[PDB]
């Protein structure tokens, strides 16, 4: 319905940043209220579009130090800060972005997508579990599970 | 040259190239290039060296101690530094790096407003002031102090430039990149990605300690093996500061600066863009390079080693293309110093436009 | 009443892109309906803030070639295409961005701010007239189009 | 003699030279290197235009001896101390000169515990600044210092302050005067994220306008602003955000003694005031102690300067201390004077009692 869009935008944005190895951190809300984490970033409440998402995570920019938060089908805020998980199952030298993703996935039902600035591989975080190096259709099926 | 050698001020960091020395460099250089305009616009860039941060801090402290407006750029190639200093009409530009040298070494390099190395008179005055044991230079205070405008987005400007110098996107070309763990690490992987090419990366993971560490133009054997591993169409090996370029054909053989010069100048002649159909080069070039240049009816002017003489000749005679066997290629149509990524884009232009593989294009020039 | 908060964001964004060399084209709706031109870009309906605008007009990026249109204190859309001005009288200075800005000022009452990609000078277009070389506080005082 | 009361201070470039800041960073990093051969010094500044120059020189110095440096950007000195403690970091540096004019600046040091460096360490740092031989180690290659900017620390120090509020301040109109200093971005986020109607002023720094007719030392602008916007109260922090001066709805100034009285009285009403005592300086007003007796709160007096206030709170394990300046220490939460913490405690009192600021401040008669 209106789920095919926004989902299409997320996958297109993620493939765009993956081909260019642009670090990204996008947290999709479902049932747990994350307003306390939204109020830490730059509020946008913008309609979701691939171009806007790409523009948010440009290498060095005011709207890049932090995570994008998606509430409903709108980018509620950008450059939001998430807690670090300090877990040993995070493959080291990565962290920072991945640590924040798994940390926010430990506390909430949120689905967190990550794009590595070092490798360009797409990662996903849910319930404290981080799956690295996902394919385009793996992310597509995961985002249709939402 | 006391402090200003061929590649500016160089030394092993902290021990030889001390942060105090970098501070004096920034202060005295900003003063000498201040004289006319009240508040110069020096912008500064570096490679990924662990000493880069310390030297940048000292340099910005110096530049602000005489009122110069400072535009930090972060990690960006020396070509990008020159391009931004010119395209922004800024009084001077600084690159803290020491191309292809080991991580322990570093260096400060200066560019004028035109995008070229500072005039020897200015460097002479800078060294004159570094001998007086009295810092009798003005010490602005309050609002007279220097100003700082971080411009870490500058890369994408220099990126948007390179992107437009491609005759078309390179769709269907598999290219391996060796960025020496240097300044081009973030840039190149972005650039060829925006030109629709399947990039395969290596030496694109810097950590301040691994620059030019068995990777880069000086150590292309890793890329030679990697190209055969990923069966890519070609491999590109930039160096630390991204001013050189060394190619690798699909067979895994090295394609030095002479072969790339031949290929690109031949393509430019095929487009009529080669000015007077001449190519500037150094003594270091191979005999077969000039042989094939004659075979394709391309005149050539030779200068002494070092790219300041190559650019001197291209300057006075208004020549389009110049280069060295090192891979340092100057295309004066687009930039004023050697540009690894620009040279790579020209090579990709030739590849795409002729459809031949890199080995076949490089085989036209026979080395002696 | 709290529109000064929004002017603060606009002035900071424009002075930021002007201090460097970042091209910008910001239109702002007033009384004429600009939906015909809004529906040509990427819809955002976002809260304003300077950072979003600066991010919008960054090189290489997708929705940066074109103009963002500001509606009721919200960035309605970006990368919108504006009509170019067939009027002569100015062309000598290249145009393109300035031409597109001036074109919308005859058809609308909108106040369009422009940042030159070559000079970095701030320009404004209103009622078909294009004011060149604006100072930081001249634009700020100029932006009192709000009552 | 470089380390006065407020660390090393001077007018920038002319007296507090970047060479001097470099020597400070290098020798202090050596002094704080003795444990691990890579200390974790983190560094922050206010909005002073000399902040960038002094920070560059300081980071160059700290990296010239191998110290790992964590830049923080613009953040209050309280935030610096809180972050250095909460991060188990060896030291923290603040480039600022509280409430002084923009032309002046200064370097201040905090140990791992969050307190001013021990006088032995400062003595050694000054000892090394006298030998005309920079015979200290010059690490090279991989032995050099490392820097990983941590501009997010602010939001940590913010996330801390946010939890020290007994509830959100809904329905309270508050005017903020941040002196165009470090508290400009923080405070406006804080009280807005705590659901309070904020009206801002002096929250627009440009590196030249710090402490310019605004802040705790110049509260008349905020005094007029409170009556203009008919706010319930106005809060005036200073340049580095360590002091606080309140303004009631009537427009009157509420100095540090009145704020100490109000907050200690509320804390006693919550039983959180340790031993029902309050530490203060000679500079405090007689009526402050009078009302302290009237509310059954004991009091300890120390010499002027906050090192003695915190000395007393240290040895005797006391909860609250302060000065008439507005420099208030709540040792339950922080180790130096904290403008925003004091403001949060005052807002706690306001919300919990519902009374206006004038009525709360009238209990203590000057």
């Amino acid at each position: 319905e209106a789920q095919q869009k926004t989902i299409e935008a997320i996958t297109k944005a993620i493939n765009y940043m993956a081909k260019r190895r642009i670090g990204a951190l996008l947290t999709i809300e479902r049932d747990t209220g994350m307003g306390d984490y939204i109020e830490t970033g730059i509020p946008l409440n913008a309609k979701v579009s691939s171009e806007l998402l790409i523009n948010i995570f440009i290498p060095n920019t005011p709207l890049h130090d932090g995570a994008v938060i998606m509430k409903n089908n709108e980018i509620a805020a950008a450059a939001c800060y998430l807690p670090l998980s300090e877990s040993p199952f995070i493959s080291k030298e990565l962290g920072t972005r991945h640590r924040a993703a798994v940390g926010i996935s430990e506390v909430t039902d949120s689905l967190t997508i990550i794009v590595s600035e070092e490798t360009g591989g797409v990662s996903v975080a849910k319930n404290g579990d981080l799956h690295r190096e996902l394919t385009e259709e793996a992310l597509k099926e995961m985002l249709e599970a939402e | 040259g006391k402090y200003f050698g061929t590649d500016g001020v160089r030394g092993v960091a902290n021990s030889e190239l001390t942060p105090e020395l970098a501070f004096k460099v920034g202060r005295f250089g900003g003063y000498v290039l201040t004289k006319d305009k009240q508040r110069p616009k020096v912008l500064i860039g570096r490679d990924t060296r662990i000493s880069g941060h310390m030297l940048e801090g000292a340099l910005v402290a110096g530049l602000l101690s005489i009122g110069a407006e400072v535009m930090r750029l972060g990690v960006i190639s020396t070509p990008g530094v020159s391009y931004l200093t010119k395209a922004m009409d800024a009084e001077a530009g600084v690159m803290i790096s020491a191309s292809h040298n080991p991580v322990q070494d570093n260096g400060i390099k200066f560019f004028g407003g035109d995008g070229f190395k500072l005039s020897d008179e200015q460097e002479a005055e800078i060294e004159r002031l570094m001998d007086e044991p009295e810092d009798k230079l003005p010490r602005p205070v309050g609002a007279d102090l220097g100003l700082v405008n971080d411009y870490f987005e500058g890369g994408q400007k220099y990126l948007q430039f390179l992107k437009q110098t491609a005759d078309e996107d390179f769709t269907g070309i598999h290219v391996a990149l060796d960025c020496a763990n240097g300044a081009t690490s973030s840039l190149a992987t972005h650039l060829f990605a925006d030109l629709d090419a399947d990039v395969s990366t290596m030496g694109t993971s810097p950590n301040g300690l691994n620059i030019n560490d068995g990777v880069g133009s000086t150590h292309p054997e890793a890329l030679s093996a990697f190209v055969k591993e990923k069966n890519a169409d070609l491999g590109l090996a930039f160096d630390g500061d991204g001013d050189r370029l060394i190619a690798v054909d699909e067979k895994g053989n090295i394609v030095d600066g002479d072969q790339i010069m031949y290929i690109c100048s031949k393509h430019l002649k095929s487009e009529g863009r080669l000015k007077d159909d001449t190519v500037v080069s150094t003594v270091m070039s191979n005999l077969g390079f000039y042989k094939a240049l004659e075979k394709e009816g391309i005149k050539s002017v030779q200068t002494a080693v070092g790219d300041r003489y190559v650019v001197e000749a291209m300057k006075k005679d208004g020549y389009n293309v110049g280069g060295e066997q090192s891979g340092h290629l100057i295309f004066l149509d687009y930039n004023t110093t050697g540009d690894g990524l620009l040279s790579a884009i020209m090579l990709m232009n030739t590849l795409k436009a002729t459809g031949k593989p890199l080995s076949e294009l490089a085989a036209e020039m026979q080395k002696f």
